[PDB]
């Protein structure tokens, strides 16, 4: 019963490195006008609340009502997380395929509508299953682990729902992009022969692999859980996949912040 | 012919006579006087609204209002004390590179490359601002266009030539000639009599509103001049130049009396002004910052940072209690 | 505190007036005389072209010294550069210009477009032969081939030679200074064609492209 | 005929200049000496004002 | 004073050789570029070469290729031309101009009678 | 500059009707509006307050919860709707114009009045003492307006006016905030005072300057006149 020693750091790193990227890009923001920036910032906040809402498990490492509103609260943070990750690809999107259309619509206003409808959809997802009677398994007390007051089938709908779906979209719209940056480098490369008488790659692979290789082995174990009934499952099995899932937390302030050239500058001088 | 050689000889009697005058130097005479230390200012305020990059400012006389001028085609007043917006003007042209606040605070003036300095009327019955004169009688655009009194406007241009406006009539008075380049700068003495410009021949003049003669030529730069302003006893001026250096001339002898130069300055300098009681000048740099010298020593004693671009507009308040930088950024500053 | 509401309405007008300047695409035109500048193309222009407005400015009003009112256009969208590509007598005073322009200090993160205007002159005109080389711009018959394009099917080698001559010493300058910042967009043009105003609709939307994947470490 | 008339100008030019009357410059010098020396006091960048008399704070 | 003055220039046969020098006083030597300009009988101005600071890049006009060579000194402020195989057609007068602004690669000169940093000239004559 | 009035008339107790102030000959969406009451002998009154974009409205406590104040900026014209009507409306009205930024001059133009008859210790009092004192030509006068507050704000300026009725027009302005001068009023007037006491004085009086005074305050906001003095022979 070691699993206290690791989750204790692990969540200290979380909460002080993420509030620390949070205040160079704001400080940026009074500095010019951009709106790219607001959907960076977001998502530092959202960030710190899984190290918030991990730091109140120490005590567990008890009630019919203590400990279901506590997963309640943890699945909301890292819903409205995988969101924000999604919307900043469909702005890159836009920007590149549509650039005089984009110059138009965008304003400040469209971007704070966007973010404020955000968060109501990762309230609904969280807070709803516990009146519902379909999930909220049976009531065997004893202690809390997320399966004492949740039914795998919860897990079963969110998965085919949301998460595949939006996988989906993410390697679509990268796979146009790469597309497009791939004839601009053709006709830059033929000038310079006349003239005188890949990074994509690398690039591409970081942001796929990151996005997908971190929740798809909690989701393809619980998918099989169904079709047992009973496979020794919920055990030592899941106590370490999860660790995967709040790994993201830790990665995503060094691609999307420690990148940006501009933001690494303040870094370094104050 | 002999009118070349005739000449020559001129130069050399003159050049002559200024060294029997020369004996002794500013420098080795202000060797017992304290120094002044080090000098530090901080940011008071900081005004945003502008869409583009800022050329011009100019303080009101009452020292709380102040007019800018961008090339997004607008013109604003301020209030300081606040941050307050009492007024915005839009322009006819987009280009505008200077503008003009009137001693009474009636009128402002300003103009670019539509070869026009254009007058406006604030105090009007119906509530709003309109048009009152339209001056055109340059050939070059215009870089300086300043107000005398009430009635008359003093203009230099890009053609090597300056005039004396009339307004109640629309047609100039006298006009003054002999420059080689465009004119970049203006400055009036305190006594309303005279006024000295700087064009890009590397040379300075000083004129005589009266008779409209040229009375004394100074040249002891080696580039093209970019500003100038009179000391506040009205008795000297200083100049600075594109070799990144900063020069005092004196008027009763009628040379040179001091050198702001250093080792690690290669930026040229866009613009320069004096302190209230005279012993600090202060210059914009293209490499962002500002410099505060000595000027009894020349020895730097400051410095000015936190601008993003190039500072191309700087000004003092007629009381001597703030500074306010303009850049490229579309940003003002309030500094102490 | 009344006077603090009245500042409040200044600032929603001023909102409405940032959406309509930044889509407005100003450029700047310049070129030389007898260039043909006018026919090609009063010193502001408006058209509109998929429901996109563009500005385009003349600066013919000044004296021949231009290094102190250049430094205004420091941020448009683009430099259209005319070139009368019929005549070698004044042909190498054409390229120094450009050379001037690509290595200024304020100017480093604008892209030029060029035409080489003046086709139909050259066709003909000087086919019949009265100038050679080493009698005149000694630089557009160094001993050059190329070979990637041969477009206008029908003709004998040399027809474009006389416009094509002017495209190697324009890229021989271009690319031998600026890293990823400001590129080139060579054009063949004459004193009829009608399609003008496409070619800078296309041109501009590459520039604003590529400086998207530049930021985003794609390109 | 057009250099004769910019070089008959400026050999005219010339000649008023020279018939000036200049003084040394150590007279020059002490008297820009005084100036700041007697309105040392009123100059409030030179010699930092409390914040009670600072309308900028 | 940005003083430039030449020296050199006079009657010359087909096929000879001059020299000129451009001396200079008035400002640091060894900060600006240099270069040559002419301007034909009834004409306008023409451009003819330059040299860098140090003395690395020159660069010449193709009309004289391979006849002309320019150098400087920075020890004593002056600059040289060579001229070898002169024709007919070179006869003009020769300018010496300077570059503004220190420490910069481009010029603005070369314009119409009214650059301030420019000399005289002298007469040169190749005819028989 | 222009502004009229339409409407009015007999009414028996309990109706209603609408009145309009239309205006022409100036920027009419950049300026408040102001309706000021006057009875048949009595002085000024305050009624409501509509500012530019229609962002803050203020009524007075006797004319609360039936009165309303509206306008319409395309048409240039100005509204009052009033309702449950009684015995204390037989009264004139006007319809006046403000502007607020640094160094303005508001209550400047006044309209010129309708008929219609039909048949709170916190706030400042502003008192008068004179009501009738003789005058002779080319003398000096004195007239005291004093206060129960302090009208000095902790920033600089205190806020008085002074108006001038003449016996068959509508009132005008004179002097603002205790020392200013109205624009083509004559140098003649002059104004004093210190916190609590203010004065006005004339130095040599013709016979152009027979009627009524008044003043008032803009310190708080329910707006409070002042009773006035005669200077007649
Ligand atoms: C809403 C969309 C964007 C979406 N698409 O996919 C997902 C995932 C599914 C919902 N989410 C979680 N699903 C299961 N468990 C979770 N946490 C957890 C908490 C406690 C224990 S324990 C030691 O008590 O047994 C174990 C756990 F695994 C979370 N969670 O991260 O909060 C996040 C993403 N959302």
């Amino acid at each position: 019963f070691s699993f206290g020693v690791i989750l204790a750091v692990l969540a200290s790193l979380i909460i002080a490195t993420n509030t620390l990227v949070a205040v160079a890009v704001l400080l940026l923001i009074h500095k010019n006008d951009g709106v790219s920036l607001c959907f960076t910032l977001n998502l530092a906040v959202a960030d710190t609340l899984i190290g918030v809402a991990i730091s109140g498990l120490l005590t567990d490492q008890t009630q019919k009502t203590l400990c279901s509103l506590r997963m309640a609260f943890v699945t909301s943070s890292a819903a409205a997380s995988v969101l924000t990750v999604m919307l900043i690809t469909f702005d890159r999107y836009l920007a590149i395929k549509q650039p005089f259309r984009y110059l138009k619509i965008m304003s400040g206003f469209v971007a704070g509508a966007c973010i404020a409808g955000l968060w109501l959809v990762s309230y609904l997802i969280g807070f709803l299953p516990l009146g519902i009677p379909m999930f909220q398994q049976t009531a065997y007390k004893g202690q809390c682990s997320f399966f004492a007051v949740f039914h795998p089938h919860f897990v079963l709908t969110l998965s085919c729902v949301g998460f595949f779906p939006a996988m989906l979209l993410f390697v679509f719209f990268y796979c146009d992009m790469l597309k497009i940056a791939s004839m601009h480098s053709q006709q830059i490369r033929k000038m310079e022969h006349a003239g005188a008488m890949f990074k994509a790659l690398r690039t591409v692979s970081v942001l796929i692999g990151s996005f997908a290789l971190s929740w798809t082995p909690f989701l393809i174990t619980g998918i099989v859980q169904v079709a047992c009934q009973e496979c020794h499952l919920y055990l030592v099995l899941e106590r370490y996949l999860w660790l995967l899932g709040v790994g993201n937390s830790l990665l995503n302030p060094l691609i999307y912040a420690y990148w940006q050239k501009e933001v690494r500058l303040q870094l370094y001088h104050m | 012919d002999q009118l070349r050689q005739e000449a020559e000889q001129l130069k050399n009697q003159i050049r002559d006579a200024r060294k029997a005058c020369a004996d002794a130097t500013l420098s080795q005479i202000t060797n017992n006087i304290d120094p002044v230390g080090r000098i530090q200012m901080r940011t008071r305020r900081t005004l945003r609204g502008h869409l583009a990059k800022i050329y011009a400012m100019h303080w009101g006389t009452d020292s709380r209002l102040l007019v800018s001028a961008s090339q997004d085609g607008k013109l604003i007043i301020w209030d300081s004390y606040t941050t307050n917006k009492v007024h915005a003007i839009p322009l006819r042209s987009s280009w505008v590179m200077t503008c003009a606040y009137a001693p009474s605070g009636n009128y402002v003036a300003c103009g670019g490359l539509d070869n026009i300095c254009s007058i406006y009327n604030l105090k009007t019955r119906e509530g709003n601002v309109r048009v009152s004169r339209e001056l055109a009688g340059h050939t070059g655009y215009l870089s300086c266009c300043r107000f005398l009194d009430d009635n008359q406007i003093v203009t230099s241009s890009g053609d090597t030539t300056c005039a004396l406006w009339d307004i109640e009539t629309g047609q100039q008075t006298t006009t003054f000639t002999g420059h080689t380049g465009d004119v970049m700068s203006l400055s009036l003495a305190p006594d309303t009599r005279l006024f000295v410009s700087g064009a890009c021949d590397a040379s300075a003049k000083l004129w005589d509103v009266r008779e409209g003669m040229c009375r004394q030529t100074f040249t002891g730069h080696e580039s093209d001049i970019n500003a100038i302003c009179f000391f506040p006893n009205g008795n000297a001026f200083a100049t600075g130049s594109d070799d990144a250096t900063c020069r005092l001339f004196d008027l009763r002898a009628d040379q040179e009396l001091m050198t702001y130069s250093h080792d690690n300055i290669i930026c040229g300098i866009t613009s320069v002004s004096f302190s209230k009681s005279g012993r600090l000048l202060l210059a914009g740099y293209d490499d962002f910052n500002c410099n505060v010298w000595d000027a009894l020593k020349a020895d730097r004693a400051g410095v000015l940072a936190g601008h993003d671009n190039r500072v191309s507009c700087l000004g003092v308040t007629d009381d001597g209690m703030a500074v306010a930088t303009g850049s490229w950024d579309s940003f003002l500053k309030i500094w102490n | 505190k009344a006077a603090v509401e009245r500042s409040k309405m200044i600032e929603k007008q001023l909102q409405k007036d940032k959406q309509v300047y930044r889509a407005t695409h100003r450029l700047l035109l310049l070129g030389a005389d007898n260039s043909g500048k006018s026919t090609i193309v009063i010193f502001e222009t408006k058209f509109q072209v998929d429901k996109v407005n563009f500005h385009m400015f003349d600066v013919g009003g000044q004296r021949d010294e231009r290094r102190k009112w250049i430094q205004c256009f420091n941020d448009v969208t683009a430099i259209i550069f005319v070139v009368d590509s019929s005549d070698y007598n004044r042909l190498q005073e054409a390229l120094n210009d450009f050379k001037s322009i690509w290595n200024n200090r304020w100017l480093r993160t604008i892209s030029v477009i060029l035409f080489l205007n003046k086709q139909d002159l050259l066709a003909e005109k000087v086919l019949a032969g009265k100038s050679k080389i080493e009698d005149y711009f000694p630089e557009f018959a160094r001993y050059t081939t190329p070979e990637d394009a041969t477009p206008e099917p029908g003709e004998d080698p040399r027809v474009t030679r006389a416009k094509y001559f002017i495209r190697d010493e324009f890229l021989r300058i271009s690319t031998a200074s600026g890293d990823g910042r400001h590129y080139c967009y060579p054009h063949f043009t004459c004193a009829v064609d009608t399609e003008n105003a496409r070619r800078i609709f296309n041109d501009c939307r590459d520039i604003i492209q590529r400086m998207h994947l530049r930021q985003y470490e794609l390109l | 005929t057009a250099s004769i008339a910019q070089a008959r100008k400026l050999v005219e030019q010339l000649k008023m200049e020279a018939n000036i009357d200049r003084i040394k410059v150590s007279k020059a010098a002490a008297d820009l000496m005084a100036y700041c020396e007697a309105h040392a006091k009123e100059d409030p960048l030179l010699t930092p004002v409390p914040a009670s008399e600072n309308p900028f704070r | 004073q940005v003083q430039l003055q030449e020296s050199g220039g006079g009657l010359v046969q087909p096929g000879g050789s001059l020299r000129l020098s451009c001396a200079a006083s008035g400002f640091t030597f060894s900060n600006y570029k240099m270069n040559w300009v002419r301007q034909a009988p009834g004409k306008g101005l023409e451009w003819v070469s330059d040299i860098s600071q140090s003395g690395a890049s020159i660069s010449y006009t193709g009309s004289v290729k391979g006849r002309f060579t320019i150098s400087r000194d920075n020890a004593k402020n002056t600059l040289y031309l060579q001229m070898n195989s002169l024709k007919p057609e070179d006869t003009a007068v020769y300018y010496c101009a300077r570059c503004p602004a220190p420490f910069t690669r481009d010029c603005f000169d070369v314009t119409s009678t009214t650059y301030a940093y420019r000399g005289q000239g002298t007469q040169v004559t190749v005819s028989s | 500059v222009q502004l009229v009035e339409s409407g009015g008339g007999l009414v028996q107790p309990g109706g209603s009707r609408k009145l309009s102030c239309s205006a022409s000959g100036f920027a009419f969406s950049s300026f408040g509006m102001h309706w000021v009451r006057q009875a048949p002998e009595k002085g000024l009154e305050w009624v409501a307050y509509i500012s530019s974009g229609s962002g803050t409205i203020y009524y007075a406590d006797t004319v609360k919860g039936r009165f309303t104040i509206s306008r319409d900026d395309p048409k240039n014209t100005l509204f009052l709707q009033m309702t449950s009507l009684r015995s204390e409306d037989t009264a004139m009205y006007y319809c006046v114009r403000s502007i607020y930024y640094y160094g303005s001059s508001p209550f400047d133009f006044w309209g010129q009045g309708t008929t219609l008859t039909v048949s709170g210790g916190s706030d400042i009092v502003m008192t008068q003492a004179t009501s009738s004192v003789p005058v002779t030509p080319g003398e000096s006068v004195s007239i005291s307006c004093r206060s129960s507050k302090s009208l000095l704000h902790s920033n600089g300026n205190t806020y008085l006016y002074w108006f001038l009725q003449r016996p068959g027009q509508s009132p005008q302005l004179l002097i603002y905030r205790m020392s200013n001068l109205a624009s083509g009023v004559p140098d003649r007037f002059s104004g004093s005072g210190s916190g609590t006491a203010f004065t006005l004085t004339i130095s040599r009086l013709e016979a152009e300057d027979v009627g009524v005074y008044y003043c008032m305050q803009h310190l708080e906001y329910p707006l409070t006149f002042g009773a006035g003095t005669k200077l007649e022979l």
